[PDB]
């Protein structure tokens, strides 16, 4: 479950996911297994 | 314009600038009319110019160029189809000094886009047929949304291969109207960005039928040869179907005053992993001296086509323009000489054309 | 039931040949673009988008560090409790070893006090 | 090992070497995020004028001006204004008698420079014998000094004569 979160901005940061690669469903990154639950729910909760 | 140069008698001096301030009452409608009136004798007269000391701020500006705008297209009253690059280029150039550069760009983007449209339309070298073939193709504009597929064959397909050595376009230029509509499509459902029209807007419709021709036609070159332009970033060997799809829609949602940036913005709202970046917006800087003071050193400057044009490293002469270019001198290339031969000369107000070593 | 090292030394081989491919593809698109861009139409031939392969290779890289990482942290530990601690897995009974740790975790909390208390008298 | 990529790289050596752009910023834009590139303030001023304009090369009179208290430096009528840039006069204050000043007219910092030439070497030093053997021995012990340097290594020997000259 590798989360990808970063900072790039001069005051902000950014989170998404580090599973996909490139890959939306079409294919995986054939390892460990990716996507746990619905993160994005988790981020948008504290997102304010 | 009253601004003359700093070349009296006191030795080496540079020059300098005075106020061109045509007598000493004030009448605002009277100054603008007389502006309005000199740059359009200097229009008609194809002459450089250089009122920017002249006019008012930016403000009447707007009203300026609308007006000018209504005057030039109700009384042209056909020169309209000569002298519309003119009055373009005198519309970027009044607005670049301003705040507004948003349309700035834009205007840069359009001219340059509609110019290499024009170009390539009447470029092919086909059979004769019932109709002129640029006049046949002309037609598209009168078809059905989605499909492509079948208007594509039902209008022609045959003749448009005019030579084997014609793969240099889609690696070289034709990346540039495939990013360019690309960024117009992703940038859309993000009218919530702190700016009213965002990048841009283009809600012409016009232009977008013309881009939709476009990629009607680098499509039926692909179908003729599978090197094309695509998406460059993933899935590249059916995205063509749904970007002509999408664009289509927005197409006929914002022909007839349509909407604009509510079901296509949620659907156009997914991004597929295709989205490119990095594009040119070719553009200069300028002499933003306002009001009161903006004095500039002979040296040590204080600070205020598609085939890269701004690369890392220098690797050739490096010719410079002012437009939008900032392309290779030599072009280093074997067979897109027609772009060369009709860059050949001054390019679109290319008095800035000029070249920097380094 | 895996072991950290063993995986490591059996998964070398996958991060070398997967550099390898990866390079060979890359060679791959280079002639493509080079014979595209000035020669003829001759490169037809679709490989991968050289996307995937370096995503992988830092996957595998990424996935290695971890493992590492998860062995030097479990030796470490090993390491200091065996210096720091005698052998009592039941001569002494397990509640009396649940006793020296609370009293040596009470102990560092104690110094750390007084340590607290040093700097405030400091200012 | 990795040698294809190498050689097929190196192919591409003539001016049309930028298709890499569209072979490997995508990836690289992919992978790396990086605004922050050059957004700095930032502009490259190589040169814009370097002169001295305002006396001598400094490595010798900074190598000087460290010397010494028995030694005093001055400047004759100007002779040597731009290339020379040095017409030194020297009197030895210490413990024993002294002598002709020398000439001291340096060359670029290559120092390969005898300096002083001992324009009124006859007179003055046929004035007295004693002098005269002071300035043999100083002769026959300078030409041992390979690439002497007028700076430290004439005036130091100089005075050792000098010093020496007792017997």
């Amino acid at each position: 479950y590798c989360i990808d979160i970063y900072c790039r901005s001069r005051g902000v940061v950014a989170i998404r996911d580090g599973a996909y690669s490139l890959f939306d469903n079409s294919k995986l990154v054939e390892g460990f297994y990716p996507a746990p639950g619905l993160k994005t729910f988790l981020n948008m909760f504290v997102d304010s | 314009s009253l601004a003359l140069v700093g070349i009296d008698s006191h030795g080496k001096l540079s020059v300098l600038r005075l106020s061109p301030s045509m007598g000493h009452p004030l009448e605002v409608g009277l100054a603008l009319r007389h502006l309005l009136f000199l740059l359009e004798y200097c229009m008609v007269t194809g002459y450089d110019w250089w009122d920017i000391l002249l006019h008012v701020q930016p403000s009447m500006v707007q009203s300026l160029v609308e007006k000018l705008h209504e005057e030039y297209t109700r009384q042209t009253a056909a020169l309209q189809q000569v002298l519309s690059t003119r009055i373009l280029a005198m519309k970027a150039s009044l607005c670049k000094l301003s705040r507004v550069c948003d349309y700035h760009t834009k205007l840069f983007l359009i001219a340059i886009s509609s110019t290499l449209k024009s170009l390539l339309r009447p470029h092919f070298l086909n059979t004769p047929d019932k109709s002129p073939g640029d006049r046949l193709t002309e037609i598209c504009t009168k078809i059905t949304d989605v499909d492509i597929d079948k208007v594509m064959i039902n209008l022609k397909t045959e003749e448009f291969v005019l030579d084997m050595n014609t793969l240099q376009a889609l690696q070289q230029l034709l990346q540039w109207v495939g990013d360019f509509v690309l960024y117009l499509l992703a940038s859309l459902p993000n009218q919530g960005s702190l700016l009213r029209p965002g990048h841009s807007f283009l809600r012409d419709g016009t232009s977008l039928g013309m881009l939709r021709e476009l990629m009607v036609v680098i499509r039926i070159w692909g179908l003729l040869k599978p090197s094309c332009l695509p998406v460059y970033t993933a899935t590249s060997d059916d995205s063509m179907s749904l970007l002509f799809r999408l664009l289509t829609k927005l197409w006929i949602c914002c022909r007839d005053e349509g909407p604009a940036s509510p079901a296509s913005d949620g659907l156009v709202s997914r991004l597929q992993p295709k989205q490119p970046l990095r594009l040119q917006f070719g553009r200069a800087p300028t002499l933003p001296g306002s009001a009161a003071t903006l004095q500039l050193d002979g040296l040590a400057r204080a600070p205020g086509l598609h085939l890269g044009a701004c690369p890392t490293e220098e690797c050739k002469a490096c010719t410079r323009c002012g437009c939008v270019t900032m392309l290779k001198s030599p072009n280093r290339t074997t067979a897109v000489k027609q772009w060369e031969q009709r860059w050949i000369k001054n390019c679109l107000a290319v008095e800035g054309r000029g070249p920097d070593a380094c | 039931d895996f072991d950290p090292v063993q995986r490591y030394k059996m998964l070398i081989p996958q991060l070398k040949e997967s550099l390898q491919t990866l390079m060979k593809v890359a060679a791959q698109n280079l002639i493509q673009n080079t014979n595209i861009d000035n020669g003829q139409k001759s490169s037809d031939g679709p490989i991968q988008r050289f996307d995937k392969c370096l995503e992988e290779f830092y996957a595998l890289c990424d996935q290695l560090e971890l493992c590492l990482r998860l062995a030097h942290e479990c030796l470490s530990q090993s390491c200091d409790s065996a210096k720091h601690s005698p052998t009592l897995v039941p001569s002494l009974p397990y509640p009396q070893y649940l006793a020296v740790i609370k009293a040596q975790i009470s102990c560092a909390k104690d110094i750390h006090t007084a340590l607290l208390d040093c700097a405030n008298k400091v200012t | 090992q990795p040698l294809l990529d190498a050689v097929l790289a190196n192919i591409r050596s003539p001016v049309f070497n930028h298709s890499l752009y569209r072979t490997f910023v995508p990836a690289m834009t992919a992978i790396h995020g990086p605004p922050i590139t050059a957004p700095v303030v930032c502009t490259r001023k190589r040169r814009l004028e370097d002169d001295e304009r305002q006396s001598i090369p400094s490595v010798l009179q900074g190598e000087v001006a460290r010397l010494d208290p028995k030694f005093l430096v001055n400047l004759d009528p100007s002779h040597c204004s731009n290339n020379g840039t040095v017409h030194l006069i020297c009197k030895l204050d210490d413990k024993d008698l002294p002598s002709v000043p020398p000439l001291e007219l340096s060359v670029p910092a290559d120092y390969p420079a005898q300096s002083p030439l001992w324009i009124d070497r006859q007179w003055q030093y046929d004035a007295n014998p004693f002098l005269q053997s002071v300035h043999r021995c100083m002769t026959s012990r300078l030409l041992q000094l390979p690439d002497k340097h007028s700076v430290t290594a004439l005036l130091n020997t100089w005075a050792q004569s000098v010093h020496q000259a007792c017997l």
